């Protein structure tokens, strides 16, 4: 609201740990292959599941409440296998989306309700806007915005994504405390 | 920039056109003092690449391709990027599940160099007037 | 009031309620909400669920008309069945061979037939027989057009025998 | 020297590309998504303030030459299409936006008829030009459009799409899917441009001379009991996903008939030509009679160019027309490009002589020194 960051007041349950901050209502089922190395967030009744997964998250990644983040088959003749998914550095996904996404590049902030198509890579400083559909196995270059149920080049970004995105990601993650 | 809403405070440029921008979208003049806007400035041209395979091409092979990638294709019926599947190739989307064999184009051996697109039916035509009306011209 | 069957991998942290008849080879994943209301909700062998796929039977707290004598309305889904992410579905009888995309809302009496997808995002409350072998693309317009030939996804769900043990 | 690129501003769509090609690289409706605004603003607009004007065709021109064309504006001269009786002050500043903001070499305002002639080669022939707006039609013979002899009715793309909206909304039979099924009339009070024209596109075609003069008497009801010949079946289209339209199959081919009606006046998209024919000199009438050239999107329209050269000829014998035109042979040319393409390969004809265009077309240090550009008014 007007460029300042809102407060957002936290519960007791919750699990702290070296920074990173997972509400106890969001099961991520497959706690094993499932990494969060950096001072991570992951809001109430969100998944990420191990079903053959290495979710690696960035520094400090965001996912808002009843998101999912699930790896996607790969329909290889050799052997079909999940394919293991990596969430770039500084990633803000946003509430109710949908991410069956392989390799999510950096400083990128997936839109609300949006839902991500099977084997899909995004590159690094993008913006995918709220009720759109990626396609599979579809590509979003840099400095761009994809919208629509097409999900197509709708225009493209401010220069100073890599240096802005820093201060909204951080700023979220201090500004979001315990009551 | 979006979440944050940016497009509420904005900063004023100075010259002949005044513009109320936010300070995201706008650019600082170091070999003066005035910082000055998106509109305002000029813009260039340095290098073209495909959104799907991301490969730099120069500006001389795109005047002949017609700016386009020889490798990836787009879907008529929706906009998107397609995708190469075997059975021996055929090209289909994700998103509308519309085929290359719905139109009756044949499957390639080879992957990428066999597909190809119609020579276009007036192009004969076309060089013959071309060079009438340059002959006409000098 | 449960009929569990071997060799379906319904794995037990999913939430089940009513009275559930459950297929040969079905395999559901966790946070997979099927519901038993009024009538059993009937699975085909090889219906697989993934994530929130609200299944209910609930036509009485629907319309409530306290007609047609007893109304069991038995939910019938057919074999070698995908569904998506985020799908909303309540189909009294539902066709073999068919693959609802994720966040897809199915209408509350929509009949599907072999080869035929629902589009992603996209959500269909009228109620309408689906064609032979017809995919629905996009959520601003449906767009109907009919696929060449009808999709299989049987190597997806013979894998997944292999993953769920240990979680 | 570079390839000069070729720009056609429409009201509906604007053709885009580079000179020497086979026809145009982009062709996109002629519309700008600015944030606030729901539906997108048209870019050419006739009769508003000139700084409103100036930003839209600066907002566009920059999606043209980067977005759609990948090219430096400063580096390549220009070839803008514009049609004859343009108005002067949007002219004016399609000019000054190129040569100001985007500091253009040159650019070239060459009349759409006379581009349309240079495609089939013939160097004198009759254009009508069936657009979205206006209806235009210009003698050009070998070379000199005949000002003179111009002719314009109301009767295109607009004209249609509004004459469709009226129908539709009479004869309202749409399927919401919330207990719609019986046939349910104006749910929504106006049908948005977008999907009227994809209906004319798709659903309408224009009927025979023949069984559209029974059209014409049957809804007038003249009296007579019920004299219109059978319509062809009812199709359903689809409106924001789930409300389905059912079209009656009357409109598709009455629809069309509003710009072939006399309406007392005897003013048709058929009578134009033959107005502006018996207006022409009296040795250039049996050199353009035999050589009509029927460009705009609007002639694209299935069975258009049937029904026009019939209804050419059916207006011949009436007696207005019968001295002066009587014994005359109407042939009409195919050009090589599509009807609504024809225009725009022109221009890029012209754009691949680069010893003419340098000389002909008004250079930046003219318009910076004078700040006149030249037209068919006084000077
Ligand atoms: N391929 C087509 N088939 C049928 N109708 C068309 C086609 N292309 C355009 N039209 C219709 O005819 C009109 C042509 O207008 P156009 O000549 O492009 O614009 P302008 O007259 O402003 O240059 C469009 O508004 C559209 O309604
Ligand atoms: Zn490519
Ligand atoms: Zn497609």
């Amino acid at each position: 609201m007007e460029l300042g960051e809102l407060l957002y007041n936290k519960s007791e349950y919750i699990e702290t740990a070296s920074g990173n901050k997972v509400s106890r209502q969001s099961v991520l089922c497959g706690s094993q292959n499932i990494v969060l190395n950096g001072k991570t967030i992951v809001m109430n009744d969100c998944i990420i599941r191990g079903d053959l997964a290495n979710v690696r998250v960035g520094r400090h990644c965001v996912v808002k409440s009843r998101s999912v983040i699930r790896p996607p088959f790969k329909k290889f003749s050799k052997g079909v296998a999940f394919f293991p998914l990596h969430i770039g550095d500084h990633v803000f996904i946003e509430e109710d989306c949908v991410v069956n996404a392989a390799q999510i590049g950096s400083y990128v902030h997936v839109g609300k309700n949006c839902v991500i198509g099977r084997r899909c890579v995004l590159k690094d400083c993008c913006k995918i806007l709220d009720n759109t559909v990626l396609p599979p196995e579809t590509v979003v270059p840099p400095f761009t915005v994809f919208s629509g149920c097409p999900g197509l080049f709708s225009g493209e970004l401010p220069e100073c994504t890599q240096e802005l995105m820093i201060d909204v990601t951080k700023s979220y993650y201090q500004k979001f405390l315990p009551l | 920039a979006s979440l944050l809403q940016s497009e509420r405070v904005l900063y004023l440029v100075q010259g002949e056109k005044k513009v109320r921008a936010p300070l995201s979208q706008l650019y600082f003049c170091r070999y003066c003092s005035e910082l000055r806007s998106l509109e305002c400035v000029s813009h260039e041209v340095d290098s073209h690449y495909c959104p799907s395979c991301l490969e730099n091409m120069p500006s001389a092979e795109a005047k002949l391709k017609k700016n386009r990638c020889a490798n990836c294709f787009d879907c008529p019926g929706c906009m998107h990027t397609l995708s190469t599947r075997a059975t021996a190739y055929y090209l289909a989307c994700g998103f509308c599940r519309w085929t290359s064999r719905d139109v009756g184009m044949a499957d390639k051996s080879v992957a990428s160099g066999g597909w190809q697109e119609p020579d276009h039916p007036h192009t004969q035509r076309m060089n013959k007037l071309i060079e009438y009306y340059q002959q006409l011209a000098q | 009031s449960v009929k569990i069957a071997p060799g379906a991998v319904v794995c037990v942290e999913s939430e089940i309620r009513g009275d559930v008849t459950i297929g040969p080879r079905t395999v559901i994943h966790p946070k997979a909400r099927i519901i038993a209301e009024a009538g059993p909700i009937v699975i085909g062998e090889g219906n697989l669920i993934e994530e929130q796929a609200l299944i209910i039977n609930a036509h009485p707290d629907n319309i409530t008309p306290d007609a047609e004598d007893s109304e069991p309305k038995p939910m019938i889904i057919g074999t070698n069945n995908v569904f998506e992410v985020g799908c909303y579905s309540q189909a009294m009888k539902m066709g073999d061979n068919n693959v609802i995309e994720s966040k897809a809302y199915v209408g509350r009496n929509v009949i599907l037939t072999s080869g035929c997808i629902i589009g992603a995002c996209c959500n269909l409350n009228t109620f309408e027989v689906i064609p032979e072998n017809t995919v629905i693309y996009g959520a601003d317009c449906l767009r109907r057009v009919q696929t060449e030939r009808p999709q299989p996804q049987t190597l997806q769900l013979d894998f997944l025998m292999k993953i769920l043990p240990n979680y | 020297e570079k390839t000069a690129v070729v720009i056609d501003l429409g009201e509906a769509f604007t053709k885009c590309g580079f000179a020497g090609e086979t026809g145009p690289r982009c062709i996109i409706p002629s519309v700008i998504k600015k944030a606030g605004m729901p539906k997108p603003i048209k870019v050419v607009q006739y009769n508003i303030n000139t700084e409103e004007l100036y930003s839209y065709l600066k907002e566009f021109i920059h999606i043209l030459y980067f977005r759609h064309l990948l090219v430096n504006p400063r580096d390549r001269r220009v070839v803008v299409i514009e049609s004859v009786l343009c108005p002067s002050h949007f002219r004016e500043t399609l000019t000054r936006v190129l040569f100001k903001y985007f500091e253009v070499p040159s650019v070239l305002l060459a009349p759409s008829h006379l581009m349309a002639l240079l495609t089939l080669g013939i160097n004198s022939a009759m254009v009508l030009d069936c657009g979205y707006r206006e209806s235009l039609v210009l003698p050009i013979y070998e070379g000199i459009p005949v000002l003179n002899c111009w002719g314009a009715l109301p009767l295109g793309g607009k004209a249609l799409h509004k004459e469709l909206e009226t129908q539709l909304l009479e004869q309202c039979t749409v399927d919401t899917g919330a207990a719609k099924e019986q046939s349910l009339p104006s749910v929504m009070g106006s049908i948005p441009e977008g999907v009227l024209e994809d209906i004319k596109v798709r659903t309408c075609f224009v009927s025979d001379l023949t069984r559209g003069l029974k059209i014409q008497a049957a809804k007038f009801n003249i009296d007579g009991n019920t004299e219109r010949p059978s319509p062809p079946p009812n199709v359903d289209y689809p409106l924001d996903g789930e409300k389905i339209l059912h079209v009656l199959g009357s409109i598709r081919d009455s629809v069309v008939e509003i710009l072939f009606e006399q309406d007392n006046e005897e003013k048709s998209v058929a009578t134009l030509i033959l107005d502006s024919l018996m207006q022409c000199p009296i040795d250039t009438r049996k050199q353009l009679a035999e050589n009509l050239v029927i460009i705009g999107g609007t002639s694209m329209l299935p069975g258009f160019l049937h029904r026009l050269l019939a209804e050419i000829r059916y207006l011949v014998e009436k007696p207005k027309y019968k001295k002066t035109l009587g014994t005359k042979t109407f042939r009409i040319h195919t050009p090589p490009a599509k009807a609504n393409c024809v225009a725009w390969l022109g221009g890029a004809i012209f754009g691949a002589l680069q010893d003419i265009l340098g000389s002909r077309s008004v250079s930046k240090e003219y318009y910076n020194q004078t700040g006149r550009i030249p037209d068919w008014c006084s000077l």
